[PDB]
């Protein structure tokens, strides 16, 4: 851009040769960069052009090359300055209320059904707050319905593998650590794979922490109790959806 | 206890969200009187950039007045429930409520107006899509995003036309303000949607050194906008 | 500009304080009936 | 499977040995935990320098011994480990600065060769085994070994596993049995190369079976190791060792009539973020590098990531790699390679008073220091005074120092995972618990 | 001979209200009762499958496969369950 505009200021400032330079525009640095700027941004209002032999043959030959330079390096430059974590922080850990950490398969549906079913107004009045943990981030209707539960839910993207995201949501104070599983996959054994992955990594960072997790088999619930830290006199729970249908 | 700042916090998480009758009432009155400052600064921006009007002899001062301090109110309510103090100064509606809200009551103590950073009032216009998401009245993907995008667009829209028309009107300081091209703030709207749809008539542009600034580094981020937008936008309606 | 913003966030806090501190003993006093 | 087999014998050493070949710079930390004397035994490398005019003087050997105080280094025509009874001294200087210091300052019961030991071939038939006869057989300091595997799953080659454990100066009584214990189509797919080795047996069913595990004496194994196939299968990094930790968990979880929390048991994982969940009670960062991991440094763990330094080391002097193949998987002697090439078949004949001469090789033992006539030197508080004793009076070269994890600090406490220390410093203080690395010759 | 309307619930539908039908979407709640008070799960898993005794989730982890044995007095005073 710079370039352009100094070899188009040169030009109309110095008029052609055979002319004997009589073709002089007087235009500013400034005003060679704002018709630069407009030549190549199509746009073409018109009030400043190159009048000179030279400069009309440099715009010729620069619209091939500076078109398809800006159209393809603008969008792709904002596309770039664009790439950010719009879910990210950590979670404050407010006292004299106690929070919980959801994760696993989160999905629009499960997530409505999980928060109509917690946060009924059947229970008695107890202020917990949910915290959720995914790495996908959440769609539309997912943003829409977190946004109608402003004041009890907010998530954090991020992985449940990662001893950081952990840290982040603060499952030092978290009351009990939640899995979801997908029940309707087309793989129970992996899915129940995945999901003891998380039984550990979960595990590894805070083994006093309490599970209360979905299991598809009863070889992997059993598979859970070879965990070393699977308390379930204070407090564990494994619910084998199978074993209870 | 249990906390009376984490109370009164919670209580305004409450309020600002449309979960009781309150809140939803709030709601829509935000949703209405940001409507109404934005219709006030159209009406009023037929007027000259300064000029004196008295205040208890005119009848859409007081109303600003009462506008702009509702907005204020809204602002404390947000800024007792924001979790993060420093990034929720830092958002946009604070920013417009900070160049708002305060030149208004300079603007009635002097009795003295000037048509400056008013044009800010539309970005209050892009907080839309949350406001409709409280009422649970916007529930659904595509509506959403349509709601955005349009939200969006309008209001830089406006916001990039209220600038150009402030910075026409209002020549350059280091010039002694000698560049006054008295555009009207239509001709300002139709000027920028002229360039930010490349097509350029060239009757009517920006002839001050900041309006060319403002252009130039308008139509890198206003071109892309536009282009993305339009066809989307007509693709979710369709 | 400062003063004026002071002066709304201290009303906001002082109606959010009394709002709450009403509804509580409202609530708590009254628990059996 | 070499690094394996030689944690299998003596444990930690195959951490010790992926260490000696990686580049590591010193580093000191303030804190004073049990990676600060780690850090200090990972700065060591392996190298390779020629010797100088005052040692090739009336013997070679006699002069290598005691003369690691003047020349602050340690010493270990053809591959020589050990030397007892011009030549390329294999080092384990620090940096190659301080190497420059040797030359410039002058003041049918075998195999058909006899390096391995071999019997009649074995049917699957009759090694496979049964929980009923598993518990009603007695199997104690054995070597177990955990084998996941499928119908369709790749080959891993457990040949090279029980090749190491079956040196020649491991004598029939002191060989340790091996004992496999996984799905018995896959051993029936290995079987056409694990039928020529004695002293093997193989349970069927799965190591996630607690009651297998129960069987085969898991408690009083001196080695468990967790091998997986399958992991080339799933592209899931999430997935890879999902398996490999449970089991290893499960083997950790176990209560006998005490837990099995304290039992020696090293694991392979492909994945070296996984590492983490090998161990609760220490610090999982995905920063720190895999070497600086507290399963990792105790020896219970291996990846083969750590394999991937040994091209440096090898292109720069050659003689590493011969070295490498000498030092595990028993010795790899030219004629041998020949023999596996033409015949891919290990086979054995009638031995030879040079048969038997072949013997002379020494090989990895954990030492005790609780009881024995160096007890003196248990807390002595000066480790060099250790090894030139052990030198000077029964032949023996330490590499190094196996720590308990929590004996740095004064109070007591139950841990039982130890880490490496390689070649300590002549100034360093000792600990009554300690285990010893040496070079034992053969009888 | 029932109306059928995508709109209405599982258990509004009457071949789930009569007994005869049963899906597991309707086990997703159990995680939130669970959470409140834990005491319900095992409750649960006393109320159906007989009996989940703490010793008899050892053996099943211990062998995977019941085994049993002479009875014994205690053994048939475990009976009391209703
Ligand atoms: C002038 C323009 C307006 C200035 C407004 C200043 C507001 C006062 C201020 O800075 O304190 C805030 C907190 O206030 C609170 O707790 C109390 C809320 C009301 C505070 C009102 C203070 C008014 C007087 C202040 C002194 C005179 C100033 C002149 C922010 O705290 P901090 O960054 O840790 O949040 C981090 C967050 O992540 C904690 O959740
Ligand atoms: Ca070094
Ligand atoms: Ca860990
Ligand atoms: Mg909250």
């Amino acid at each position: 851009w710079l370039t352009a505009a100094g070899f188009i200021h040169l030009v109309e400032n110095s008029g052609d040769p055979w002319e004997n330079f009589q073709n002089n525009q007087a235009l500013t640095y400034w005003e060679c960069v704002y018709l630069l700027m407009v030549t190549m941004s199509t746009v073409g209002y018109g009030d400043v052009y190159a009048k000179t032999t030279l400069g009309r043959l440099f715009m010729v030959f620069f619209i091939l090359g500076g078109l398809a330079m800006f159209a393809s390096y603008v969008p792709e430059i904002i596309e770039l300055i664009g790439n950010r974590k719009k879910y990210g922080g950590s979670y404050s850990a407010v006292s004299g209320r106690k929070h919980i950490v959801v994760c696993g398969h989160i999905t629009l549906e499960s997530v409505s059904n999980f928060l109509k079913d917690f946060l009924h107004k059947d229970r008695d009045d107890v202020n917990v707050e949910i915290v959720f943990l995914h790495n996908i981030s959440p769609n539309l209707e997912l943003e829409a319905l977190f946004k109608r539960h402003f004041t009890q839910v907010e998530f954090y993207q991020g992985s449940v593998l990662n001893p950081h995201d952990l840290a982040r949501v603060k499952i030092e104070s978290a009351d009990a650590c939640l899995i979801l599983a997908n029940k309707y996959c087309a793989d129970p054994d992996a899915e129940d794979a995945s999901n003891i992955m998380r039984v550990i990594s979960i595990k590894n960072y805070h083994p006093k922490i309490r599970i209360i997790t979905q299991m598809l088999q009863y070889h992997n619930k059993a598979h859970l109790l070879n965990i070393p830290s699977w308390n379930w006199k204070e407090g564990d729970d494994a619910i084998c959806l199978a074993e209870l249908k | 206890e249990v906390g009376w700042m984490t109370s009164v916090k919670d209580w305004a998480g409450v309020m600002i969200s449309a979960q009781t009758l309150t809140g939803r009432v709030l709601v829509v009155l935000v949703f209405a009187l940001s409507i109404g400052a934005l219709v006030i600064y159209f009406i009023d921006s037929s007027n000259p950039i300064e000029s004196c009007q008295n205040f208890y002899k005119d009848f859409t001062l007081q109303i600003d007045m009462a506008f702009n301090v509702f907005f204020l109110l809204y602002f404390g309510l947000r800024f007792i429930a924001a979790n993060d103090k420093l990034w929720f100064w830092l958002e946009v509606n604070s920013v417009v409520d900070f160049f708002t809200v305060p030149p208004v009551f300079v603007s009635v103590y002097l009795n003295r107006s000037w048509l400056g950073l008013r044009f800010l009032r539309a970005l209050r216009l892009i907080q839309f899509s949350e406001i409709l998401q409280f009422l649970n009245i916007l529930k659904t993907s595509n509506s959403i995003k349509l709601v955005n995008l349009l939200s969006i667009f309008i209001s830089t829209w406006l916001t990039a036309a209220g600038f150009i028309h402030l910075v026409e009107n209002s020549g350059d300081p280091w010039e002694n303000f000698q560049n006054n091209q008295a555009l009207t703030y239509w001709e300002c709207v139709y000027l920028l949607m002229v360039t930010m749809s490349t097509v350029g008539y060239g009757d009517v542009y920006a002839k001050t050194t900041l309006g060319r600034l403002f252009m130039v580094f308008f139509i890198l981020g206003g071109l892309a906008m536009f282009a993305s937008y339009v066809p989307e936008i007509i693709e979710l309606i369709g | 500009g400062p003063a004026s913003f002071l002066v709304s966030l201290a009303s906001c806090l002082a109606l959010g304080s009394g709002l709450t501190a009403c509804r509580a003993r409202r609530r708590r006093l009254r628990t059996a009936a | 499977l070499g690094f394996i087999a030689q944690s299998c014998l003596a444990q930690g050493l195959s951490t010790m040995l992926a260490n000696l070949f990686s580049m590591r710079s010193f580093i000191k930390i303030e804190e004073d935990t049990w990676q600060k004397y780690y850090l200090e035994g990972v700065s060591n490398e392996m190298y390779t320098e020629y010797l100088s005019s005052a040692f090739v003087g009336l013997s070679f050997p006699t002069v290598c011994e005691l003369c690691f105080v003047k020349l602050k280094l340690l010493m270990i025509s053809r591959i020589l480990i050990n030397p007892g009874n011009g030549t390329l001294g294999f080092f384990i200087a620090s940096d190659a600065k301080e190497v420059k210091r040797a030359f410039f300052y002058c003041k049918k019961k075998y195999d058909s060769t006899g390096m391995f030991h071999w019997c009649a071939p074995k049917e699957i038939e009759k090694v496979i085994l049964t929980r009923s006869e598993a518990a009603m057989t007695v199997l104690s300091g054995h070597v177990v070994v955990c084998i996941f595997g499928d119908v369709s799953s790749a080959l891993i080659g457990l040949r090279n596993l029980v090749m190491p454990l079956r040196a020649s100066n491991f004598h029939y009584h002191e060989l340790k049995h091996i004992v496999f214990v996984g799905s018995i189509e896959y051993l029936k797919r290995e079987w056409e190369t694990l039928h020529n080795f004695p002293k093997v047996s193989i349970l069927p069913g799965t190591p996630l079976s607690r009651a297998d595990l129960r069987a085969v004496n898991i408690n009083l194994c001196d080695m468990c190791v967790i091998l997986s196939a399958n992991q080339n299968n799933i592209d899931d990094t999430s997935l890879q060792d999902k398996e490999c930790i449970l089991a290893s968990l499960n083997i950790k979880s176990m209560q006998f009539d005490t837990t099995g929390v304290n039992i020696p048991i090293i694991t392979e994982l492909v994945n070296d973020t996984n590492v983490q969940f090998l161990d609760q009670d220490d610090d999982d960062d995905p920063d720190t590098e895999l070497y600086l991991t507290q399963p990792f440094a105790c020896g219970t763990a291996f990846a083969v990531s750590v394999l991937d330094s040994l091209m440096s080391a090898t292109y720069f002097n050659d003689n590493i790699l011969t070295l490498i193949r000498t030092l595990v998987t028993g010795g790899a002697t030219p004629e041998l390679e020949a023999l596996i090439a033409e015949e891919n078949a290990l086979r054995g004949g009638y031995s030879t008073p040079q048969t038997l001469a072949n013997r002379d090789r020494c090989r990895v033992a954990q030492l005790a220091l609780l009881d024995g006539p160096f007890a003196d030197l248990g807390d002595g508080g000066c480790y060099g005074d250790l090894f030139c004793k052990a030198l000077k009076t029964y032949n023996m070269l330490c590499f190094g120092i196996y720590r308990l994890r929590d004996a740095h600090l004064s109070t007591p406490s139950q841990c039982t995972k130890r880490y490496v220390i390689t070649n300590p410093p002549y100034e360093f203080e000792l600990v009554p618990t300690d285990l010893i690395f040496c070079l034992m010759q053969f009888d």
